[PDB]
């Protein structure tokens, strides 16, 4: 890193100078708590029809989808102390902090 | 294997199987595609699967300048010495800047309608032209940033082009910040949960970690819920734009010609502002439009939201419920009963553990937005701690952190404490009357409503060296 820097960096590189690369673009997630994958470190549970996850079967996200979040909307509530631009900002906002890219 | 076309379960694709009676996917052969996170290590049989960022963890307005040096110079106007953004070379908004057209080899835009021929536009993300509000936020800070390198111009001239950007990128930054930790984070964490993991800022502490957490790409996701199955556009007096006011949200999907044809950003702006979130009900979840017909215009079938969260969390190895309120020191239900008193809602508990059998297994996402919201917040206690955590990381870990001490000078911070976002939207479009602050609570016009000219403008004089 230089000594001395007025701006960021655009990569975010330097930011931290004992560890240069933390917050810096292109570079692994930090964990919080290690992985759980089905085989224990790259497949995702649903993956392997039968293998259970904790010795229960692993529900479909869609079926999980159908079941709890799908309501008529109909019986929407407008959040009266919210604007919409809460919404957007904290899109934004996830715009700002993280994109995890997948192969086209 | 094309993940988009096929439903084959082979590397990268994960697609999402439809169990019987679906509401929509009659067809069990059928699939919601689904591309695996790319890995940091592929191949490997030594690491534990993890993904990657591609962007600059830092609330920096890495979204207007971009992540990676081509893109960023690329986004900059390299025709003067003025230090600005490239804007739009064939559109402009009632005479106001428009982003650049982005040139992809599939550009999805393009496929919204056909007739107009509008691509999608070039931003610091990617993502940018996914909902045209999110365009008209993007379009909003490319003109913030080159209404402040014009008056730095001004105020400096010996400032070179170089100089007249960083400048301003730094201020435009400094703007997400403040908006980001004075307005927008108290009113989804709430004054207890705000106070316990985001106190007071004291300074830059170099040992405490930046990088987004995995299971944060997740938890922020908390988004979702507050989604109106409409965007809602208004004129110069607040009333319906006709003749269409209310569009559904399935044919807004990167319609960026809806900002170029329709209108501009000004009647998007106001509809963010005079119109409600939607709130977060334990039995009201999620709207279709993002359920049922997500990115249906340009793709073959329409995409579950959703569902889609709970197949990444998988995907990226995610513990689960228990484990991350361990995390967080919060107990962990073990029974129907106990998931029953810690929602404040057994129907909802039984609903979960007919699908998912314990709480354990209940993936992070649904979880997280289950829980009962924090008394004026807007997640439950587990996404308040996980989301608190990661912005007070973010903050305390960042080193050009707009408090730290030499990033502004005493009498730039005092200045940059009188910014907000209704008063950047009086000064980069058409819009004379905006929401009083809190402009994340402000939601009804005239009652929330004021003048812009009541709001006091930033003052640059303090970056004049003389
Ligand atoms: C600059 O930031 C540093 C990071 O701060 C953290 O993140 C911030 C966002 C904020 O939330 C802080 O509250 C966070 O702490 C901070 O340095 C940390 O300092 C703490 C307190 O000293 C350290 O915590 C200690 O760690 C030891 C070791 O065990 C830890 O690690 C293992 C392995 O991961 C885990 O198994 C453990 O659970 C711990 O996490 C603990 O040992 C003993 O300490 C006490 C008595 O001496 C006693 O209470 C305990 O019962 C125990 O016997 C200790 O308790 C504590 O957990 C932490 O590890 C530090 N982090 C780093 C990165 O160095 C700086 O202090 C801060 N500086 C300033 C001036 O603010
Ligand atoms: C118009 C509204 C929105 C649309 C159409 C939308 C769509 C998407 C889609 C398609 C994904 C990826 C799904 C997957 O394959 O895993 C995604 C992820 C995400 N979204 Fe949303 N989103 C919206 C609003 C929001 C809001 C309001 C928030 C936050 C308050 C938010 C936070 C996130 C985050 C953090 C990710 C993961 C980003 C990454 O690391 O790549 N979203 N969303
Ligand atoms: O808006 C989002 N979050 O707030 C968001 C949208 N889409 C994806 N990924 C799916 C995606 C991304 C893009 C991207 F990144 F180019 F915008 C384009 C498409 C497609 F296929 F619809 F064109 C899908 N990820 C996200 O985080
Ligand atoms: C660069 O700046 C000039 C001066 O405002 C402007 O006319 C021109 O269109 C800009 N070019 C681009 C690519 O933004
Ligand atoms: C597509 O855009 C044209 C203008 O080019 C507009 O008049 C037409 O309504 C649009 N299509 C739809 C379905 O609205
Ligand atoms: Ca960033
Ligand atoms: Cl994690």
């Amino acid at each position: 890193c230089p000594e001395q820097d007025k701006y960021r960096t655009i990569t975010g590189m330097c930011n931290n100078r004992r560890s240069p690369t933390l917050g810096a673009s292109n570079r692994a997630f930090v964990r919080w708590l290690p992985a759980e994958y089905e085989d224990g470190f790259s497949l995702p549970y649903g993956w392997t029809p039968g293998v259970k996850r904790n010795g229960f079967p692993v529900a479909l996200a869609r079926a999980v989808s159908n079941e709890i979040v799908r309501f008529p909307t109909d019986q929407l509530t407008p959040d009266q102390e919210r604007s919409l631009m809460f919404m957007q900002w904290g899109q934004l906002l996830d715009h700002d902090l993280d994109f995890t890219p997948e192969p086209a | 294997v094309n993940c988009e076309t096929s439903c084959v379960q082979q590397p990268p694709c994960f697609p999402l199987k439809i169990p019987p009676n679906d509401p929509r996917i009659k067809n069990q052969a059928d699939c919601i595609p689904f591309f695996r996170s790319c890995p940091a290590c592929p191949g490997s049989n030594i690491t534990i699967r993890n993904q990657i960022n591609a962007l600059t963890s830092f609330v920096d307005a890495s979204m207007v300048y971009g992540s990676e040096e081509p893109l960023a110079r690329n986004l900059r106007n390299m025709s003067n010495q003025l230090g600005l953004l490239a804007v739009n070379q064939r559109f402009q908004d009632n005479g106001r800047a428009l982003l650049p057209f982005d040139n992809l080899h599939d550009d999805p835009c393009l496929l919204t309608n056909r007739s107009a021929r509008i691509p999608c536009f070039l931003a610091g993300d990617t993502r940018s032209s996914e909902m045209p509000e999110l365009t008209s936020m993007h379009t909003l800070l490319l003109r913030e940033h080159n209404r402040l390198a014009t008056e730095l111009k001004s105020l400096n001239p010996r400032w070179d082009g170089e100089r007249l950007y960083q400048e301003a990128r730094k201020i435009v930054g400094a703007m997400v910040q403040i908006i980001t930790y004075r307005d927008y984070l108290p009113l989804v964490l709430g004054p207890t949960a705000m106070r316990k993991y985001l106190p007071t800022y004291r300074s830059y502490n170099d040992s405490v970690d930046p990088r987004i957490a995995n299971v944060f790409t997740n938890a922020f996701r908390y988004g979702h819920t507050l989604i109106q199955p409409f965007m809602f556009r208004l004129d110069n007096r607040y009333q319906p734009m006709e003749p269409n006011p209310r569009v559904p949200l399935s044919r807004v999907f990167f319609a960026s010609w809806r900002v170029v044809l329709e209108g501009g950003i000004d009647p998007i702006l106001r509809g963010l502002m005079a119109t409600p979130a939607k709130l977060n009900r334990q039995n009201q979840i999620a709207v279709d439009e993002i359920r049922e017909r997500l990115f249906e215009q340009v793709m073959r079938i329409g995409l579950d939201l959703p569902a889609l969260n709970m197949q990444r969390s998988r995907d990226h190895g995610l513990p689960g419920y228990n484990a991350w309120r361990r995390f967080c020191g919060l107990p962990q239900p073990e029974t129907v009963g106990q998931l029953g008193t810690v929602l404040r809602n057994l129907k909802l508990a039984r609903k979960l553990m007919e699908q998912y059998g314990t709480p354990n297994n209940i993936d992070i996402w649904m979880g997280g937005v289950s829980e009962p919201l924090k008394r004026k917040g807007r997640v439950g206690p587990l996404l308040a701690c996980i989301i608190g955590t990661q912005f007070r990381k973010l903050r305390d870990g960042d080193r050009f952190w707009w408090e730290n001490e030499g990033v502004f000078s005493m009498q730039q911070r005092q200045a940059l404490a009188q910014i907000s976002l209704p008063r950047i939207i009086c000064d980069n479009t058409g819009i004379t009357t905006v929401s009083k602050n809190n402009i994340f609570m402000s939601n009804s016009y005239p009652r929330d409503f004021v003048n812009c000219s009541t709001l006091p403008a930033l003052n640059l004089a303090s970056w004049r060296e003389a």
